């Protein structure tokens, strides 16, 4: 309960925090981006890398969400 | 900005209520549509030339998706467009 005070600086930190998740989604929308144009490798990639890259995938809208949730609670 | 806007806010209200295509269709033609007139103020030749990229880009998807007819491939669009909102 001694940390739920309020502070000093609170809307210096909530700024912060805005630019903190701004940034990452940044990277991340980036990172989305260069992988799915990397998955264009023109071939089927049938047992091969194909399913890590949708794995790697899956594994980055749900840190976006996450991201853009918080966001958006923040 | 204002109407873009507001084709965008509409547009994505209708599809996380109703999901029609008709309906996305309806509410995507003007904003896609509009773009390809060339300037006519200094506020057309600052929006011409920051915000055409991503919307062109995210339009890849749309043409993508009006010819696999399948749901997936709009999703990163919307992220676009969540971002541009």
């Amino acid at each position: 309960l001694k940390h739920f005070i309020s502070g000093f600086q609170d809307a210096e930190v909530i700024l912060r925090l805005q630019q903190e998740f701004e940034e990452q989604y940044q990277q991340l929308h980036s990172q989305l981006q260069h992988l799915q144009n990397q998955s264009h490798l023109q071939q089927q990639q049938s047992q091969q890398q194909q399913q890590h890259l949708e794995q790697q995938q899956m594994k980055i809208e749900k840190q976006i969400r996450h991201c853009q949730v918080m966001q958006n609670q923040l | 900005h204002e109407q873009w806007y507001e084709g965008l806010d509409d547009a994505s209200r209708q599809f996380f209520g109703e999901h029609n295509t008709e309906k996305m269709f309806a509410a995507l033609e003007p904003l896609y549509e509009m773009l390809k007139r060339g300037p006519e103020t200094l506020r057309e030749i600052s929006f011409q030339n920051s915000f055409g990229r991503d919307l062109n880009d995210a339009y890849e998807w749309l043409m993508n998706y009006k010819k696999s007819k399948d749901v997936s491939n709009l999703n990163q669009a919307w992220d676009i467009y969540y971002n541009v909102f």
